[PDB]
């Protein structure tokens, strides 16, 4: 009943969506054609939190697929499972928006905004209860950034109640794929902020590093990259597929994990990856896994959770765990890490256990953090942001369709703001005696 | 090297209806500066000193203060300082059915603090309208509810709904403020008392248990007052000029759902109203505690209400608060989480300087 | 003839009461089905124990519960597993959305919508009993139905019914163990609510359960289903003597009385003392002194707290199986002896007795083993108010901050609600010292 309406916006979004709709359906036993051919009796029971019922037992899942280019929808139609989105659901244009966040916000997105809200409405009619919605999109560019940030807008004016998830691929560190990510990445933080209960930040340098230092792999596509995003994105919404032991929905998570409104970005993580080698010399069990999830190299958010604390983490199990082994090693960390946690907050972690692992692991988990460390990558915008702004480099662009340059400076101070929020919590407290 | 401290007064309200029907006792006693409350159970007993008290409980005992005494005792010296050049802020909070409607606005025959206020600044300025002096007046009178802002001085349109939501903004020098609101002129009181009575009817009120006429929105009434000067210079005249932003603000209640027996839109609207207090709340509580060395970051992003109060809760305003209490027994932790809250405003300073308009221009190195 | 109700409220009630049910069915000769082969040969007795199931004149027996939890994923492995056809197909499921750990969610607005569908069914099954003695809650603190959804249940159950034991099985929050970071905020806006309405709250702590699991029945990585089968032999033991025979018989109104002095002090704990493998079953004598002793070690209590801390009030113990008064009163005249067990001056007689014939019985798959006896303990101490201190001081961290509170100011509560709750619970902090304290003339 715990419906789920998923969104994808952009070169990104469309590709790693595209990758989660072939590990659900491997999970749930749907062939390429909607057709079931599974074994167990409880991939049935809960199939309708992401796929709906057609005709003869034909299984259509609730995808939305947006751009402003078409390129990236003939991927999906031309691959293994692009027989099974509702063809109606691929919603596109042409001339895209040229990595302008002013172009997919309020020129070209406008025109095609309420074609995706078309969707959106039928589909959560449609659902017997929503429990929210789920965006993948890429900041950094001008669709995902741009015309994703508008429908947050919107749906949480006409869902106010409901989750709006965001797994969010956020501008590296080192090298840039784009010239223009800091204004994009600035205004869709201005936003997000406002409209989001959940935003999973991602970063591709350090699944660069993930899939070379432990997986071992020399030459990763981006397919590998989002074969790890599909993970976590599983593992989030699992306990509602599934049954357990300790069962957590979407809302337990952020309840749990968004002490104040403003934080709620997270640093995601999976276990246990490994290489086709090691796989035979290692024992699966949780102080194994719990070692990869708390480890700051198997983190996707490029930043390092040593430089800050923590102040509310989580961790999804999935398999025939024993809780006292899980109960155990949680509090094993926050008694031998004590300076990466808070001390107003006495236990700093939650926990979920699911009964039903994945399809080839005896027992799978899947990690997510709010740490203080995510003020590096704000910090790091508001560099680049002022430095460019400053001179007024590329601000043509995003005037030139209908911007001002107040709304340039609203989101470097709200920015600046976050990091102050983050950065008061960082520094260790004191009371008068206590 | 100014450091302005936050004026806190107090008005205990008399008994109520409810209050009578449930032949509720007395607990909150005064002497004069020092308010007191005896517990029931008489297990322990608080008491607070503030700037300020007023004792409406009976229309005939000694102590009795009125509408013209809360305003010739708070507002009048905010008059004097928003004539020297000054921001002026007063904000009332309380409780719902405590008192904060009717000390501000008042009803028809018993004016509160804000028809005193404008006809005594028309009065002065009437009294002072020299050549040498000149000046002008623009007012606004907006609302929150369910965090939207409303422009309460129009004439809606008629339609199945009619309320076009505002937005708020960030300047980087004047602050937060209100993208599309009315700034209309006003030369004399009667356009005042016009615009006071269109806001207060297109306003939000209902009917709950513990108030028949409940606001259900945050209200915040601007005046904008530019007076102009002369001094004999190299050339013409009139090249001084003095703004001043007054801001008189009424908010809502707490609320308890139990009580104020609430279901759908009241629910709804008190949920927001609850919301908007925790973080007005969470603000008062960290600008007492920045102003004891401890370094703290006010939250004023989480409300609209306290996005665009940031500055007059700290800042740049001379600020004042009037906390609004029931006598009754079956209200007292409220009242003294009210206490509380303006024992803690007691400790705010704030930063308040002279807006001559000519700061880093050519006066500013003649100083 | 003599019925009680038991409630299972949440992921861990239902737990538990398919822990018990399982049991229950077991000690009295019912298949899965409802169905009672035995009868047959026998053409009669009453086997057909009423005190939990019902009967229907097809040979088949319903149980008296409801099973609540605002998600289907708990109750739905019922409707599909082996105890299906055994219950009745009203257990309540609007669980479209859960409480996410939200006392405000369970209370104000979720809670709601299932309220009065599920005071309808217990309407229904008390004008099918007689006799109906009390109920039976079972709920844990930390979550949002089972803090929030039973204080709205206790409230309007003391109303309809009024004056009636209502027994809460309750899981309490370990000190260090967890798995929420809301559990002071919902542990403490719900002993606000109960505590004038309950009328005895047995305790139990997982973090203690582990370690016995550990120690005696030699279990390194246990889980819920051997934690929840020693909950549900408390149970038995406690509602025997109104099914079985037995030397001493203890009806539910007794529970209220010896172990209540006054009305707000009314958290004891609980103890099961033979909790023994196969293997150590053998090795062992298990007398009434080997065991008797062992419900008073505290390494053996079902809720981490040290009584030598503390002070005992009243303590009742229940015993099965074969059985001799001789064998108990020799027993207490040993732990009176004792001098690490102390007693406060106005309570002498700290001690309530009973005994049954009909010995525990063995849950095949289960780690526990056959005995010709078995004990179990509930007593009221005073060092349970080291436990609520804890919770107070973690409440006063993250509510000076006001961590957490427009989760639940967004759903229907008042910021006043968290300080009247504190001062409710500090005056309780309170009342567990006065008792503490010997009277002087
Ligand atoms: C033991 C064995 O024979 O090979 C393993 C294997 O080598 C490992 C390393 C697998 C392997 O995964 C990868 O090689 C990989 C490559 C790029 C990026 C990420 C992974 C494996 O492919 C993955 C596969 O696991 C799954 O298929 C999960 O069900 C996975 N399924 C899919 O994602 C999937 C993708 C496309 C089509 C169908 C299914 C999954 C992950 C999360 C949530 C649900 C399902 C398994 C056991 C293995 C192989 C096959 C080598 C691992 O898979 C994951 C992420 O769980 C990688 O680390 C685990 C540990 C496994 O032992
Ligand atoms: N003994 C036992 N305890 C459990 C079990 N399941 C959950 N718990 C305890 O319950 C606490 C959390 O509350 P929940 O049981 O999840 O409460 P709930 O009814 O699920 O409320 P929601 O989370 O809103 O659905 C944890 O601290 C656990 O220790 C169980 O199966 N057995
Ligand atoms: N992880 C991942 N990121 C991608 C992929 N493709 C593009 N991106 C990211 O998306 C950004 C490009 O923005 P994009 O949405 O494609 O621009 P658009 O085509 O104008 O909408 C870059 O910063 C990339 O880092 C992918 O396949 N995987
Ligand atoms: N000093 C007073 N003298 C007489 N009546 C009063 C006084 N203070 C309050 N009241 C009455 O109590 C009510 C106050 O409601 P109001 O102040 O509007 O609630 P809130 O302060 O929550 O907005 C009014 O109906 C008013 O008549
Ligand atoms: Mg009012
Ligand atoms: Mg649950």
């Amino acid at each position: 009943m715990r419906e789920i309406v998923h969104i994808q916006a952009g070169q990104c979004g469309n590709q790693i969506g595209a990758k989660f709709w072939e590990v659900i359906s491997d999970e749930h036993g749907i062939d390429p054609t909607g057709s079931y051919h599974g074994d167990s009796d409880l991939q049935l029971e809960r199939i309708n939190v992401y796929y709906n019922e057609a005709t003869g037992n034909k299984y259509v899942p609730r995808a939305i697929l947006v751009d402003l280019e078409p390129g990236t929808m003939d991927s999906v139609r031309s691959g293994p499972f692009g027989q099974i989105f509702r063809p109606d659901n691929f919603v596109f244009g042409q001339s895209g928006a040229g990595n302008n966040w002013a172009k997919g916000h309020y020129t070209e997105g406008a025109e095609l905004v309420d074609s995706v809200l078309d969707v959106v409405r039928k589909e959560s009619e449609s659902c017997d209860c929503l429990q929210g919605f789920q965006l993948t999109h890429s900041l950094g560019g001008g669709t995902g950034s741009g015309m994703g940030t508008l429908l947050i807008s919107k749906i949480r004016e006409e869902y106010p109640d409901r989750i709006m998830n965001t797994f969010s691929v956020m501008p590296s560190p080192k090298v840039s794929d784009t010239v223009v990510e800091p204004y994009n990445a600035t205004l869709s933080v201005h936003q997000l902020v406002e409209n989001t209960d959940e935003t999973y930040c991602i970063d591709n340098e350090a699944l660069y590093d993930i899939c070379f230092r432990t997986l071992k792999l020399t030459t990763p596509t981006y397919g590998d990259l989002n074969h790890l995003v599909s993970a976590t994105m599983s593992g989030v919404t699992t306990c509602l597929r599934f049954p357990g032991q300790l069962n957590a929905d979407l809302r337990k998570l952020a309840v749990n994990m968004v002490p104040f409104p403003r934080l709620h970005f997270f640093m995601p993580g999976f276990a246990p990856l490994t290489s086709r080698g090691s796989q035979q010399y290692r024992a699966l069990t949780v102080p194994e896994l719990t070692q990869q999830m708390f480890d700051s190299k198997n983190m996707m958010a490029a930043c390092d959770p040593r430089h800050g604390r923590y102040l509310t983490v989580a961790a999804i199990f999935r398999g025939r765990m024993s809780m006292k082994e899980v109960d155990e090693q949680m509090l094993n960390v926050q008694n031998k890490n004590s300076s990466y946690f808070v001390e107003w907050i006495p236990n700093n972690v939650k926990t979920a256990v699911c009964d039903i692992p994945p399809r080839g692991l005896k027992m799978s988990a899947t990690f997510i953090g709010n740490s203080t460390a995510i003020q590096e990558l704000f910090k790091r915008i508001s560099e680049q942001f002022t430095a460019m702004f400053r001179r007024k480099a590329f601000l043509h662009w995003y005037t030139g369709e209908g911007m001002d340059e107040m709304e340039f400076t609203e989101a470097e101070s709200n920015m600046n703001d976050l990091v102050s929020e983050y950065q008061q919590y960082q520094d260790a407290t004191a009371d008068e005696q206590g | 090297e100014f450091n302005s401290q936050v004026t806190v007064a107090v008005r205990v309200r008399p008994f109520s209806k409810r209050e009578k029907t449930e032949k509720a006792s007395q607990v909150v006693f005064t002497n004069g500066e020092e308010i007191t409350v005896e517990h029931p159970d008489m297990k322990q007993v608080y008491s607070f000193i503030y700037d300020v008290s007023f004792w409406s409980f009976d229309e005939c005992h000694p102590g009795y203060a009125s509408q013209t005494t809360v305003y010739e005792t708070l507002a009048a010296p905010l008059l004097d300082r928003a004539f020297e050049g000054y921001n002026t802020c007063l904000f009332a909070y309380g409780q719902t059915g405590s008192g904060k409607s009717y000390t501000m606005m008042g009803l028809n025959e018993e004016p509160g603090i804000i028809p005193r206020f404008c006809e005594d600044l028309f009065a002065q300025i009437a009294k002072k309208q020299t050549s040498e002096v000149s000046y002008h007046l623009e007012m606004s009178f907006f609302e929150v509810y369910n965090e939207k802002i409303h422009d309460l001085l129009v004439c809606k349109g008629e339609n199945g709904q009619r309320k076009q939501p505002l937005r708020a903004r960030e300047h980087p020098v004047s602050g937060p403020y209100v993208e599309g609101l009315s700034m209309n002129v006003v030369s004399s009181y009667s356009d005042i008392q016009s615009w006071l009575e269109l806001g207060n009817k297109q306003r939000a009120t209902a009917a709950t248990g513990m108030n028949d006429k409940s606001s259900r929105s945050h209200s915040v009434f601007t005046l904008v007052m530019t007076q102009t000067k002369t001094e004999v210079v190299e050339g013409e005249e009139h090249d001084h000029r003095i703004t001043s932003r007054i801001n008189l603000v009424d908010l809502a209640g707490s609320e308890r759902c139990s009580t104020a027996h609430s279901s759908g839109q009241r629910l709804k609207e008190g949920v927001s109203i609850n919301k908007s207090l925790l973080t007005l709340g969470k603000v008062i509580s960290a600008l007492s505690e920045q102003a004891n060395g401890k370094r703290v970051f006010i939250p004023y992003r989480e409300s609209t209400l306290t996005w665009l109060l940031k500055e007059s809760l700290g800042g740049n305003s001379k600020t004042a608060m009037i906390a609004t209490v029931s006598p009754a027994a079956s209200n007292i932790e409220e009242t003294l989480s009210t206490l509380r809250y303006a024992t803690q405003a007691r400790l705010i300073v704030n930063i308040a300087k002279v807006n001559e308009d000519m700061n880093a221009k050519l006066i500013r190195e003649l100083k | 003839m003599r019925e009680c109700i038991s409630i299972h409220v949440g992921q861990a009630g239902v737990q538990i009461g398919n822990a018990c049910w399982e049991l229950y069915c077991l000690e009295h000769g019912i298949q899965p089905d409802g169905q009672m082969p035995s009868d047959k040969t026998i053409g009669g007795g009453d086997d057909s124990f009423n005190t939990f199931f019902s009967e229907t004149g097809a040979g088949k027996h319903v149980p008296r519960a409801v099973f609540v939890d605002l998600e289907p994923t708990v109750i739905d492995e019922v409707r599909t597993g082996t105890y299906r056809q055994l219950f009745h197909p009203e257990q309540l499921i609007t669980g479209k959305e859960d409480a996410a750990n939200n006392y405000a969610r369970g209370h104000y607005t979720i809670g709601k919508e299932i309220i009065d569908l599920v005071l309808d069914r217990i309407r229904k099954l008390a004008d099918q009993c007689t006799g109906l003695q009390g109920f039976l809650v079972f709920h844990s603190f930390g979550g949002g139905t089972g803090s929030g959804f039973t204080s709205l249940l206790m409230e309007r159950l003391s109303v309809d019914y009024g004056k009636k034991s209502k027994l809460e099985f309750s899981i309490y929050p370990a000190p260090q163990v967890s798995t929420a970071v809301v559990e002071p905020y919902n542990s403490i806006l719900t002993t606000h609510t109960t505590l004038e309405h309950s009328d005895c709250a047995f305790m139990v702590d997982n973090e203690a359960i582990y370690d016995i699991c550990r120690r005696n029945l030699d279990i390194e990585r246990p889980t819920y289903t051997n934690l929840n089968r020693l909950i549900s032999q408390i149970v038995s033991s406690i509602t025997a003597s109104l099914r079985f025979d037995g030397a001493l018989n203890v009806d539910l109104t007794e529970f209220q009385t010896n172990l209540v002095p006054y009305p707000r002090i009314h958290f004891p704990l609980a103890t099961y003392a033979p909790v023994i493998s196969a293997e150590k079953a053998y090795h062992e004598q298990l007398s009434v002194a080997e065991i008797t002793n062992a419900c008073f070690e505290p390494a053996n209590q079902m809720v981490k707290c040290d009584p030598r801390h503390g002070k005992y009030m009243a303590c009742c113990l229940l015993y099965r199986g074969d059985v001799v008064p001789k064998d108990v009163n020799a027993a207490i005249a040993t732990i009176k002896t004792k001098r690490s067990i102390q007693f406060v001056d106005w309570c002498p007689t700290g001690f309530k007795v009973g005994i049954n014939y009909q010995p525990p019985t063995v849950v095949p798959g289960g780690d526990l083993a056959k005995v010709q006896r078995a004990v179990c303990m509930l007593s009221n101490t005073t060092a349970i108010a080291e436990a609520w201190a804890r919770l107070d001081h973690k409440f006063d961290l993250m509510y000076a901050k006001r961590a957490f509170v427009h989760w639940y100011v967004g759903e229907g509560m008042e910021e006043g609600e968290f300080s009247e709750a504190r001062e409710d619970m500090a005056a309780l902090e309170k009342d567990y010292e006065e008792v503490g304290v010997d009277s002087v003339e």
